[PDB]
Parts: structure tokens; sequence; C-alpha cells
RNA sequence: AAUGGGUCAGCGACUUAUAUUCAGUGGCAAGCUUAACCGUAUAGGGUAGGCGUAGCGAAAGCGAGUCUUAAUAGGGCGUU
RNA sequence: AACCCACUCCCGUUGAAAAGGUAGGGGAUGACUUGUGGAUCGGAGUGAAAGGCUAAUCAAGCUCGGAGAUAGCUGGUUCUC
RNA sequence: UUAAAAACACAGCACUCUGCAAACACGAAAGUGGACGUAUAGGGUGUGACGCCUGCCCGGUGCCGGAAGGUUAAUUGAUGG
RNA sequence: UCGCUGUGAAGAUGCAGUGUAUCCGCGGCUAGACGGAAAGACCCCGUGAACCUUUACUGUAGCUUUGCACUGGACUUUGA
RNA sequence: CAUGCUUGAGGUUCUAACUCUGGUCCGUAAUCCGGAUCGAGGACAGUGUAUGGUGGGCAGUUUGACUGGGGCGGUCUCCUCCUAAAGAGUAACGGAGGAGUACGAAGGUGCGCUCAGACCGGUCGGAAAUCGGUCGCAGAGUAUAAAGGCAAAAGCGCGCUUGACUGCGAGACAGACACGUCGAGCAGGUACGAAAGUAGGUCUUAGUGAUCCGGUGGUUCUGUAUGGAAGGGCCAUCGCU
């Protein structure tokens, strides 16, 4: 046997839904590249992360040409 | 491999940078614009020994 | 300390400071406690009839702390400002 | 008799009335490879955690 | 069909000292308490000392504030 | 042959015996056997050498102290709701 | 006190050390053995009556000899800071 | 204080089903009671122990080099 | 350079220290021991102390864990995919690959542009170089494995440049702890751009090692009678297959 590695787990993902509040600064999903693009209210980390630079309700839509998928605050 | 280096103010101040370069690639001093806290001001700093 | 053979906190953080062999002299007192001398003359003998402070202070700072009772003045005792006040407002002459 | 406490723990916690503070690792040498930002949340003294005063007391003979 | 005990009677294993933290129950109370020692000897005296009434800082120091900092900006810890 | 030894078989193995007995066996004027007295010893003695012997104890005697060494290991831990 | 043997010893052989207050061993030391001996003697090591013999390698590690050169301790203390 | 076939800490005098069998000795034989004896010696484990080895680590007796002391006079070569 | 003054080093010699397990006298009736005297050696030997070499003769110890029993073999930290059951997490001596770096420009900014490949024509090259045209839309590229991304291209070129800045930091993600990850905004000074603006390294995820100890640069701290210093503290940094 010439196998046994393995790397430790990143936690990536969702971490708030559509609907949820969202207080500024606030994480809102961990990506490798941009799975996700940012919408209106949200930032773009160095690594591809989403944050909240407002206040309001997750919206999750997808728009617009070549087909992406958005993350956006919305008045709660 | 990269050998480390200082960068060392113009002014009279004692404040460095330190960082890495290519000795062997680049042999010339590096010759850098940074930002000296003491005097509060951006100077020029100059390549030194790290030991 | 122990934690089963991993590094323990006493050994795995940074020792820091120095102990300051100057301070060992010294008190620091209230002004609720300067209404406890005997009579109106605050003093580091004074202040060592009553029990305010140890038999080995040299150095006493006044803070502000409560009320002051009467008017007392100071021998060759510190205040800060808010205690400078406080002590001066009630008749407490401050001198030397 | 009486209780000896630890030398090496009360060089590394001095006690206050908001806990116990202390310093933080990594700072020693191998600092130009590391961030100003890591380099510079790494430099103030902090308070010991909670899941940590149980073990460190009882070094310091506190408890 | 793993250990131990043939049976009876007697003996046989969480103690003590000094330092300390938490809880219950009391005495005093911005104060509480004495140690050696003296003693008309479990009384009374002895408050040297210990804890509390103020914190922040590695420290000098300043103080209801203090530390970092160029900064009465932010932030940490503290205060009715 | 006496004396010293211990090669084989069987018996005995809770033995007559904590190493024997009956039958056979080896040396038997020598590097022999033996009495009495004396010398060497515990990391030390002695050894024609088997790690053998040093009071039925030996890859470091026995005895009394450090000492209730230490035991992350077995065992045990006593009346009632 | 489960092994008596092909194991140990042996006469014979070789190497090596030792010039005497000997090498060597036991003793903090005094001293004692070697030895009231003196290289045909004494210690250590291996082989093991007798017969015929005992071949090649000095690169490694030991021992013996050499002292030019290179490095090298306590000690001393020029010079600088 | 029975046999068998199953079940079951997995090889049952003791459990299930079933078959056998009046109560108790004495002389014999050893198939079972995982029969008695010795807290397995083999194997593994313990941050266990002894004793042995070496170009493992760190020391050390002994042996050996030089400086200083006990320790002096004269001549000669040679250096500053 | 004869010459005088001291010292370093070697050689020979002398006697007077020291040595004799050499002779003869005495204590004494004595192979010990002393003292006296002859003889030999002689500042050597030997002993104390400081120092280098050798030294299993002797001593106190170390010599890892995992593991379909132990040994032998292999592995031990980090990154990517599957296992992994459509949130996170999830084991095996399960199936497959990489890391222990690189870059003063391969970073920042303003401006500008699109690839691989196929076919047709064209001087030697000829299946494939450089050239022109048509088609194509990413089958190319990305410093480096794989996964996830890439038109405001994150890919390629040029000018100017040092934000690969200093003090912080609302709020979060992860999490036994120690560590780890993202970050709008504020204050100082900047770089590109006419300006809105963007810049706190690189398309993202590996490229790493606590404390102790010790060195180097600064310092409004301390500095055992006092004034200094030594030493300590604080800040920045260096030395661990
Ligand atoms: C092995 O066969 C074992 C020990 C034998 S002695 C090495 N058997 C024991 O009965
Ligand atoms: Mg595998
Ligand atoms: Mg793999
Ligand atoms: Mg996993
Ligand atoms: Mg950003
Ligand atoms: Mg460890
Ligand atoms: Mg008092
Ligand atoms: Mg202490
Ligand atoms: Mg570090
Ligand atoms: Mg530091
Ligand atoms: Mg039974
Ligand atoms: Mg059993
Ligand atoms: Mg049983
Ligand atoms: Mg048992
Ligand atoms: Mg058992
Ligand atoms: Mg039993
Ligand atoms: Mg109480
Ligand atoms: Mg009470
Ligand atoms: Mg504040
Ligand atoms: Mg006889
Ligand atoms: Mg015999
Ligand atoms: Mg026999
Ligand atoms: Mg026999
Ligand atoms: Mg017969
Ligand atoms: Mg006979
Ligand atoms: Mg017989
Ligand atoms: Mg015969
Ligand atoms: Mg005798
Ligand atoms: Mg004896
Ligand atoms: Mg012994
Ligand atoms: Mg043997
Ligand atoms: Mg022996
Ligand atoms: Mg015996
Ligand atoms: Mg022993
Ligand atoms: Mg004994
Ligand atoms: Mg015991
Ligand atoms: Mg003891
Ligand atoms: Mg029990
Ligand atoms: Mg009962
Ligand atoms: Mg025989
Ligand atoms: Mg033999
Ligand atoms: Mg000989
Ligand atoms: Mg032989
Ligand atoms: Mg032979
Ligand atoms: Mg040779
Ligand atoms: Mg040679
Ligand atoms: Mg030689
Ligand atoms: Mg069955
Ligand atoms: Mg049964
Ligand atoms: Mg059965
Ligand atoms: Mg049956
Ligand atoms: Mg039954
Ligand atoms: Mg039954
Ligand atoms: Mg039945
Ligand atoms: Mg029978
Ligand atoms: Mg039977
Ligand atoms: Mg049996
Ligand atoms: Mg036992
Ligand atoms: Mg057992
Ligand atoms: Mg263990
Ligand atoms: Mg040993
Ligand atoms: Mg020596
Ligand atoms: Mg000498
Ligand atoms: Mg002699
Ligand atoms: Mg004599
Ligand atoms: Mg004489
Ligand atoms: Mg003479
Ligand atoms: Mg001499
Ligand atoms: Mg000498
Ligand atoms: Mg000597
Ligand atoms: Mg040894
Ligand atoms: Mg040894
Ligand atoms: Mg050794
Ligand atoms: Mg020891
Ligand atoms: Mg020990
Ligand atoms: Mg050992
Ligand atoms: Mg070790
Ligand atoms: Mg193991
Ligand atoms: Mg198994
Ligand atoms: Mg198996
Ligand atoms: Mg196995
Ligand atoms: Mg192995
Ligand atoms: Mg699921
Ligand atoms: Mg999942
Ligand atoms: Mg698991
Ligand atoms: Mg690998
Ligand atoms: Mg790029
Ligand atoms: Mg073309
Ligand atoms: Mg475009
Ligand atoms: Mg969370
Ligand atoms: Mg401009
Ligand atoms: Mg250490
Ligand atoms: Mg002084
Ligand atoms: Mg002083
Ligand atoms: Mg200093």
């Amino acid at each position: 046997t010439r196998n046994g590695r393995d790397s430790e787990s990143k936690r990536l993902g969702v971490k708030l839904f559509g609907g949820q509040a969202v207080k500024a600064g606030n994480i809102l999903v961990r990506q490798r590249g941009t799975k996700f693009h940012a919408g209106y209210g949200v930032g773009l980390g160095k690594d591809h992360t989403l944050f909240a630079k407002v206040d309001g309700v997750v919206k999750f839509e997808t728009k617009g040409a070549f087909g992406r998928k958005y993350v956006s605050i919305v008045a709660a | 491999m990269r050998e480390l280096i200082r960068l060392v103010s113009s002014a009279g101040t004692g404040h460095f940078y330190t960082t890495d370069k290519n000795k062997r690639t680049k042999p010339e001093k590096i010759e850098i614009k940074k930002y000296d806290p003491v005097v509060r001001q951006h100077v020029i700093y100059k390549e030194a020994k790290i030991k | 300390g122990f934690e089963g053979g991993q590094q323990p906190l006493h050994r795995r953080l940074p020792k820091f400071g120095f102990v300051s062999l100057k301070a060992m002299d010294r008190a620091e007192v209230r002004t609720s406690e300067l209404a406890k001398v005997e009579g109106d003359v605050v003093s580091l003998q004074t202040l060592k009839d009553a029990n305010l402070i140890n038999q080995h202070v040299q150095r006493v700072k006044v803070m502000l702390s409560g009320e002051v009772g009467r008017a007392v003045t100071l021998k060759g005792i510190a205040a800060t400002k808010g205690a400078r006040a406080a002590i001066e407002a009630a008749g407490g002459k401050f001198e030397d | 008799p009486k209780m000896k406490t630890k030398s090496g723990a009360a060089k590394r916690f001095k006690k206050t009335a908001g806990g116990l503070k202390h310093k933080h690792a990594f700072k020693s040498h191998i600092l130009t490879k590391m961030t100003t930002k890591r380099k510079r949340q790494l430099r103030g003294t902090s308070m010991l955690n909670k899941s940590d005063v149980a073990r460190v007391e009882r070094s310091l003979r506190l408890r």
C-alpha cells in the first residue's frame, strides 16, 4: 500500500440561507472560485468569500446573461 | 534559495523592513520607497544584512 | 498542570514583564479614609497611628473615593486631581 | 505545610481584576514570512479561556 | 468447564497534620480578625500581620479611569 | 580388595533418604585419598572453566538499616431507605 | 542435586613483554607476592603427543619505528573596543 | 452428583426434549469431572529489573604530556 | 657591530637539596626503623596541584509508536479528488496524485487585445516554423498536483510605479486549547487615472515548527547608599529534516 494520505476538511458552503437576516460583515458563502457571484450589498474576499456590506435579507437569485447565480441583500 | 535581507530607511531612524531575494539572479541592491512610522513620511530604504 | 504529555500552557506561552521593586514601599489611600486620623493632620506617621498603612510604607497617594469627612491638612502626601478638589472643597488645606 | 505556587506559571499569567492576563505564542522568531496583519493581531495581552482557568488556578494554588 | 472461598469465632482497608477553594449555618460590619507572647490562665490583653474598601499598565506612573497610538479616533480591561 | 568416584538399568518420587538402594561400573604408588590446625569473600574470593562453588540460598551470599522504596498493574473494600 | 563428553588440562610448539627497586598483581599508602629467583629466568597470549607440512594479501583496525611539515591544552598577555 | 441429541461465554451431572434406573457397600480399571500440584517458563505488554557486549551517550580508576612548587652554582650555543 | 642590563630555548659539567628495596657503626641481644659515615645517582627521578591524550578496566542509563499477535517491510506534518449516504463533519496497512517552493516583477494602477485547432494559397524548412484569408468559440491558457473558477476576462502586451504601506478595526466563519480564515470602515502618508475610482501582494486552496535559550537594531521604562553603567523589561528581527 502506497496510498494513505488526505487533507483536513475546510468547512466550505452556504452559511446563511435565503430569507435570513444579515448584519454587516457577516460571512455568507465560503467558496473555491466563484460558484456564487456577489450581488447588491455583497462583497468578495481575496479567497472568493462572500460577505455582507449592508443589513437585510439574503436573496439568492440567478439572472443576467451567462446564467450566473447571485447573492444579494434586500431590505427586511 | 532566497536569502533574507533588511531594508533600512534613509532617515536617521533605526526603523527597518525585512524580506528575501534571489541573490544569484538579481545581484543589484534593492532600492525601494516605503513608509517610515517614526518620521511619518515615505522615504528611501536600502538593503542590508538580515543576520 | 498535566495534560497527558501534550505541552502544557505554563510552558507553551511566553514569559513577560518584570517585577517592580520600587512599588513595594507604596500605599494608596481613599478620601473616605482621611476622616479617621486623630486630629486634623494627615501625615505619614499619623496614618500609621491608625491602621491605614503598614509600617514599611514610605510613599502615599490619595485617590478620589467616597466623601471627605472634615477639614484636614496633608503633610507631604500626594493626591490626584479629583482628590485635590475634594480635599480642598471641604476646607481641607493642602501644603508641603 | 504552605502550598508552593508553580514558578513558571507565575511568570506567564498575571492576576488582574478582570482575570488572568497572558501573552501570545508564535511571536518569538521566524517573523519575515508572517503577514503584518497576523503579527499585529498577536501583539497585545489577553484573558485566559474559560476552559483553562480551572487548571491554571490550580497550578498557581488559587483554588 | 474463567477467578476466589473447607467451615466457624475473633481481627482486617478512605485516617491525621498543615495550607486552601466552594456550599450550608452563625458573629460583627466599611470594616473584620489576630499570631507568637503576657495572663487574675478556655476570661482579659496583644491589631505586628492578613483580607476588603480601585483600577489600568511590563514598568515609571496616572487614577474613576487607564493602556495602545501621532490621535480627546477606535479598541481592550475597569467604574453607579 | 579396603578407599575415592558416579557410567547403565530397575525400584523409590506423600521416599527408609530435601539426591538414596540392590545388581553390574571407573581409578586403585599417584596430576592419589584422608585427619587436625591455618589463609583468601560479596562487584569480592576461588575456579584442570560447568557461570561452577562461597553453610539444602548464587548472571553477584546472608543479616539488620534507608524502608511503609516504587507499582499508569492484579486482588479486596464491611449498615438501611 | 537431569549433560562425564568430541568439552577442560596436558607434555610439545610459537609470538610477545621484562636488565632487577624487573614486567605484572593485591594494597588511598607503607608494604607484600613474583623471588631470598636473575633472560637456559619470570609474566601474558594462542595451538595442543608424534609424522609430513604450515601457501598469497600490510588495503581496514591494532602494535612498533620516525620525526620534516599541518593542527593542537593549561600558561602568558601585544593590540583594539 | 445418569445416557443421548440439541441449546448456550461457542466441548453440559445440573438448561430443553427424550430414554433409561429399587436403597447401600466391597475388590478392581482409569474414559470424564476442561481431575490435584506450581498467580504459564512459550507469546505479547510495563515509558518494569538484572547481568553481558560494543567504533551507543556521558563519565571514571589506571597509564601518559606539559606549566608551577620542592629546585641550586658555572660554562657554552642561540633569540628578543 | 666587540661591549655591558634582563629574559626565551638547548647541551655539558659540579655538589649542596632530594633519592638508594648499596657497605659498616650505634640505639640493640634486632634483614623493621632511626641517626652517623662511606659509595652511587643528581637538580634528573619522584610527589602535590593545573592541564591535553588514551582508557568497556569500571559505572549510570537510553535504544519510539501504529500494526487483523510481535518481528521484518511500510507509515508518522501539510494540500487536492473519491469513499462520504445532494448542509457541515465522518474510519481502514481503503483507491489515486502533490508539497517542504517561485516572483522587485510573475505585485499595484491606466490604456489596449483575444486562444487551441482545421482548411485553402505562398521562396528554400514541409505532416508541423514565418505570412495572408476563411471557420471556430474556449476543445487554449493559468509559475507549480487536483478540484472549484475565469468577458468588468482571473488569460496576453505596453507606460508609470512600490498598497508586498503604518495604527487599528464593526462584524463574522471555524474551533478542546494553543493556533487558523474573511473583512467594510476610520486616521496618517502614497501610486496610477481627466475623473468616478482601484490598490493592506500573486485566480483560490500546500510551500511549515510552540516555549526556553542566545545574538542584532531602537527605547518616554527599571537600574540594590547616591550619580552613572552592567544586567533586566518593552518594540522590531535572526538561529531548529
Ligand atoms: C513452544 O513450543 C512452547 C514452549 C517450549 S520451550 C521453548 N511449548 C510449550 O509447551
Ligand atoms: Mg489509502
Ligand atoms: Mg492518496
Ligand atoms: Mg478525512
Ligand atoms: Mg480585498
Ligand atoms: Mg512527545
Ligand atoms: Mg497595620
Ligand atoms: Mg516563585
Ligand atoms: Mg513565528
Ligand atoms: Mg518581541
Ligand atoms: Mg462443575
Ligand atoms: Mg484458567
Ligand atoms: Mg467457576
Ligand atoms: Mg485473575
Ligand atoms: Mg484471568
Ligand atoms: Mg479454589
Ligand atoms: Mg462562611
Ligand atoms: Mg456572613
Ligand atoms: Mg476606552
Ligand atoms: Mg571415609
Ligand atoms: Mg566430582
Ligand atoms: Mg550423570
Ligand atoms: Mg550414573
Ligand atoms: Mg539387574
Ligand atoms: Mg570396583
Ligand atoms: Mg554401587
Ligand atoms: Mg587402567
Ligand atoms: Mg577456619
Ligand atoms: Mg573474612
Ligand atoms: Mg554482593
Ligand atoms: Mg553458557
Ligand atoms: Mg565467579
Ligand atoms: Mg549452596
Ligand atoms: Mg545484582
Ligand atoms: Mg548487604
Ligand atoms: Mg511495600
Ligand atoms: Mg525513602
Ligand atoms: Mg472487589
Ligand atoms: Mg446488614
Ligand atoms: Mg568418563
Ligand atoms: Mg570442562
Ligand atoms: Mg615465556
Ligand atoms: Mg583447542
Ligand atoms: Mg586440533
Ligand atoms: Mg597496517
Ligand atoms: Mg602501511
Ligand atoms: Mg607515533
Ligand atoms: Mg452449539
Ligand atoms: Mg452441567
Ligand atoms: Mg453437548
Ligand atoms: Mg453427557
Ligand atoms: Mg440445577
Ligand atoms: Mg436439564
Ligand atoms: Mg432434561
Ligand atoms: Mg489403577
Ligand atoms: Mg479417572
Ligand atoms: Mg485436563
Ligand atoms: Mg503475586
Ligand atoms: Mg499470570
Ligand atoms: Mg507507556
Ligand atoms: Mg548494564
Ligand atoms: Mg591526567
Ligand atoms: Mg607534574
Ligand atoms: Mg619488590
Ligand atoms: Mg633504616
Ligand atoms: Mg639503616
Ligand atoms: Mg658523595
Ligand atoms: Mg626531577
Ligand atoms: Mg614531572
Ligand atoms: Mg603527578
Ligand atoms: Mg563496564
Ligand atoms: Mg556499560
Ligand atoms: Mg564510553
Ligand atoms: Mg544514578
Ligand atoms: Mg536510577
Ligand atoms: Mg537501563
Ligand atoms: Mg531518549
Ligand atoms: Mg508495539
Ligand atoms: Mg487479531
Ligand atoms: Mg488474525
Ligand atoms: Mg501481524
Ligand atoms: Mg519495523
Ligand atoms: Mg447527508
Ligand atoms: Mg457533505
Ligand atoms: Mg471515528
Ligand atoms: Mg509523498
Ligand atoms: Mg497572473
Ligand atoms: Mg496563420
Ligand atoms: Mg470583455
Ligand atoms: Mg459556528
Ligand atoms: Mg493625479
Ligand atoms: Mg531547553
Ligand atoms: Mg551598589
Ligand atoms: Mg545605585
Ligand atoms: Mg541595556
